[PDB]
């Protein structure tokens, strides 16, 4: 919006700003090691105490 | 501060009637209706301090000047 | 689509008229404040001249 | 009933009924009754025509002259079709072979003929010969200082009927530049920022602002081939020539190094014309050309009114 | 603060600013360490900061 | 569609001076900007013609072409109402300029800076700490003379120095200082020191004069060579039976039209460019006149 003036001042017309914002992406990662011996026994069926 | 609100405006209401008249007359619904017809054809709320014996209202208008993007 | 273009036009026009009205009210406030600031002598003079 | 038909008489009637002028305003001065019935209307119409609050003022809101367009038949090979709608075009007269294609030129085409701006020009035009064969006398005209008697301003592009061999180009030769379209889309005239120089901005009591700025085109035969530029000023035609001479002072000095060989014809340096008048107190704006090649910063001015002027010699 | 940038960023405005940046960097850096040395108007110093 | 302007005065004018302004009704004046409301500091020609700086007339002339023209319409205690002048409209106009001239019907009128009098041109508004300086409008024929009267002075004063010869200064003033009119004589103020824009204007002439001088034809020389001694006219009375010696030196070679055509061909182009320099401002075309009411109808 604007003010109205009595001076010779050049009056501004109706103005309007159009502004754009963009996203920004992020990635994160960490690694885990599991023994092959460990994975194997999960698939077997235990037969002893 | 003694009172934030001021409910003293003069007992005249002709001027408030003029103002609301202007604002409605420019409201969106009324412009819609007029174009259709042509085709068919409240305290002041300012801070108040006691300066000795007098009540005095303190105010700054810098907000309207900032919005109009002009110096104050 | 014609009706949307029409309502778009009427929104534009009413918004321009509201712009004009509010500019007038702000101009009123501005002129009254400027009248005060013109007729407001400094304190370093008034304190003794009063 | 048997066929629907392709148009609606109702719509045609209602769409015309909004284009007939407002009737006259009579005033009977022979009967008191009619006299009053009309003066009442007079006061009502003043109110409705000068009261901000209502929209009826803005409705009554609607000395406007239609533009005068120009048609031209051009070799599609000569004219690139990705040109921006709003470039000012220039035409080269032909004496006997006037019949055929007229071979109008844009700014960038003229740059290619006369040899960032250069990047874009060479990306738009693969071979200069297709242009250079349109002016077989150019090598002689430049030396005789006569190219500006044949290059004439025609105005800013509006519509392009793209065609294979020929091509139907249209410009606004005079009057308010507005499309030929029936919805009446509007366009803004553009020129390369590299070839644009602002005269008031160049020479930076207080100066007054008139109601009109004007854009000029100046063609000068320097040493390194001819070159053309677009200027802008709101000053006044009698000071503008002098300011342009001040501008071209150093290049005239450089050019006058060797003057005893050529006899009299090489005297003339350059010419100025005035493409038209646009809104002052608004200035211009910056944009970019859209071609695949690169930016090409570009000056865009709105609400132009083309009023051409003959070439005026400076020296 | 808008009083400084009401007119815009001219050359003299960016001069008066760039010196205020210099003056705060000396005066007000490390404010919590500043309070521990002030006389006991410190709890009002922090609250103000 | 509507052209107008109101000039709102900060403080009310004295009962004496408002009367002085109404006498200036209907006179054209220059306004810096075209807006509904305007300040009084952009109204007169006062800024470029001060009381404390040396007056340059060419500068004033340049300002006039650039600035918009408003026909003063009405004076009030608080306001001045004026109408801006558009490119294509008919406007009534009045004659009130104190160095007085009497116009003729359908006479092209030209607007000038107040050459004749600083005091006559400006009305003082001592209420608002200003003076409003109206431009001087003239019939075009006499205006073209006054312009030449000025440009010559900035050269002659330079050429002739008062200290070396008192007499020479008196003679140059005789031709340039005064403008003769039908049964009348007006004095033209001349700046004591000429450093103004005219020297710049002259530099543009001398560039053309050095150019044109080289492409002068010969046949046009000899026709004067023969006519002066053999026949007598009003026009050639300036040259007596004596002929200037340079021309006899320049014109010795025989005549060829083809060579002459090229020279006359070239000369036409530089007289066309040259004219732009001469107008030096706005023109008003008059369509009618009323002598009793002293009012024209300009356009």
């Amino acid at each position: 919006p604007t003010i109205a003036h009595g001076d010779g001042r050049r009056p501004s017309k109706q103005r309007t700003f159009i502004v754009v914002k963009n996203c920004h992406k992020h990635h994160i990662s960490t690694e885990m090691e599991l023994s092959m011996l460990d994975l194997e026994i999960l698939h077997s069926i235990p037969e002893t105490p | 501060e003694a009172d934030n609100q001021i409910m003293g405006p003069s007992s005249y209401a002709s001027f408030v009637v003029r103002g609301e008249n202007l604002v409605t007359a420019v409201s969106y619904g009324r412009v819609m209706r007029t174009f259709e017809h042509f085709m068919a054809r409240v305290p002041i709320s300012a801070a108040v301090i006691k300066l000795g014996n007098h009540a005095v209202a303190v105010e700054s208008l810098q907000k309207m000047y900032n919005d109009t993007q002009s110096p104050y | 689509v014609e009706y949307a273009e029409y309502v778009g036009a009427v929104k534009t026009v009413a918004s321009a008229l509201q712009f004009g009205v509010d500019a007038l009210e702000r101009g009123l406030i501005n002129t009254v404040l400027s009248v005060k600031l013109r007729h407001a002598p400094p304190m370093f003079i008034l304190q003794t001249l009063a | 009933m048997k066929v629907q038909g392709s148009v609606d008489r109702r719509r045609l009637q209602r769409r015309i009924a909004g284009l007939l002028p407002p009737p006259a305003r009579r005033l009977n001065i022979s009967r008191g009754s009619e006299f009053t019935r009309d003066v009442r209307g007079l006061v009502e119409e003043h109110a409705q025509a000068s009261s901000l609050s209502a929209a009826a003022v803005w409705r009554a809101g609607l000395g406007w002259r239609p533009p005068v367009f120009g048609d031209f038949l051009i070799h599609a090979s000569s004219f690139n079709n990705a040109e921006a709608t709003g470039t000012p075009l220039f035409q080269f007269k032909q004496s006997d072979p006037f019949s055929g294609v007229d071979a109008v030129f844009t700014p960038l085409s003229l740059f290619i003929l006369m040899n960032g701006l250069t990047r874009m020009a060479n990306l738009l035009y693969d071979s200069p010969a297709t242009l250079a064969d349109l002016v077989p006398d150019f090598g002689r005209l430049v030396a005789d200082r006569r190219f500006h008697n044949f290059i004439t301003p025609v105005g800013p592009l509006v519509e392009n009927i793209k065609s294979t061999y020929l091509n139907k180009i249209t410009t606004v030769v005079h009057g308010p530049v507005v499309s030929k379209a029936i919805p009446r889309s509007t366009v803004k005239v553009t020129v390369p920022q590299e070839a644009f120089v602002d005269l008031d901005a160049w020479l930076s009591g207080l100066q007054p602002c008139p109601a009109d700025a004007r854009l000029y085109v100046a063609l000068t035969y320097e040493e390194a081939g001819p070159r053309f530029t677009f200027f802008q000023s709101s000053r006044g035609h009698c000071q503008i020539m002098n300011i342009l001479r001040i501008y071209y002072s150093p290049s005239i000095m450089h050019r006058y190094a060797v003057v005893q060989p050529l006899h009299i014809e090489e005297l003339t340096f350059g010419a100025v014309a005035c493409l038209g008048t646009f809104s002052a107190t608004d200035g211009w704006r910056r944009s970019a050309f859209n071609y695949r090649g690169s930016s090409l910063p570009v000056v865009e001015i709105d609400s132009f009114y083309s009023n051409v002027s003959d070439w005026e010699v400076i020296l | 603060d808008p009083t400084f940038t009401e007119r815009g960023f001219s050359k003299t405005v960016k001069s008066d600013l760039i010196a205020m940046f210099k003056r705060h960097l000396l005066e007000h850096s490390f404010f919590l360490d500043r309070a521990e040395n002030m006389g006991s108007g410190f709890s009002q110093y922090v609250r103000s900061r | 569609m509507d052209l107008k302007v109101v000039v709102s005065l900060s403080s009310r004018l004295y009962t004496d001076e408002i009367a002085k302004m109404q006498q200036r009704i209907g006179c054209i004046l220059p306004l810096a900007s075209t807006h509904g409301t305007q300040n009084v500091q952009g109204l007169g020609l006062g800024q470029v013609y001060s009381l404390e700086t040396v007056p340059d007339y060419v500068s004033m002339y340049n300002y006039l072409s650039d600035c918009t023209l408003a026909v003063l319409d009405e004076v009030s205690v608080d306001s001045l109402i004026l109408t801006k002048i558009v490119p294509g409209q008919t406007y009534a106009i009045k004659n009130k300029y104190q160095p007085f001239f009497q116009w003729h019907g359908t006479g092209s009128l030209s607007v000038m800076p107040p050459v004749f009098g600083r005091e006559h041109a400006t009305v003082k508004l001592e209420s608002n700490d200003v003076d409003i300086v109206f431009p001087m409008v003239l019939p075009t024929p006499i205006a073209e003379e006054v312009l030449q009267k000025i440009l010559l002075f900035n050269v002659y004063s330079r050429v002739v120095m008062q200290a070396p010869g008192n007499a020479d200064m008196l003679d140059v003033h005789m031709h340039l200082g005064s403008v003769s009119y039908l049964g009348h004589h007006y004095e033209l103020a001349l700046p004591e020191v000429p450093g103004p824009l005219g020297l710049a204007l002259l530099d543009n002439l001398s560039l053309y004069f050095c150019i044109m001088v080289t492409l002068l034809p010969r046949a046009s020389m000899r026709l004067v060579r023969g006519l002066i001694r053999h026949e007598h006219h009003d026009l050639l009375n300036l040259f007596q039976e004596m002929v200037p010696d340079e021309i006899a030196r320049i014109d010795l070679d025989d005549l060829s039209v083809a060579d002459d055509l090229s020279r006359m061909r070239v000369m036409m182009t530089y007289l066309q460019s040259l004219a732009s320099l001469f107008n030096l401002g706005p023109r008003l075309a008059t369509a009618a006149y009323s002598q009793e009411t002293l009012t024209a109808t300009c356009w």
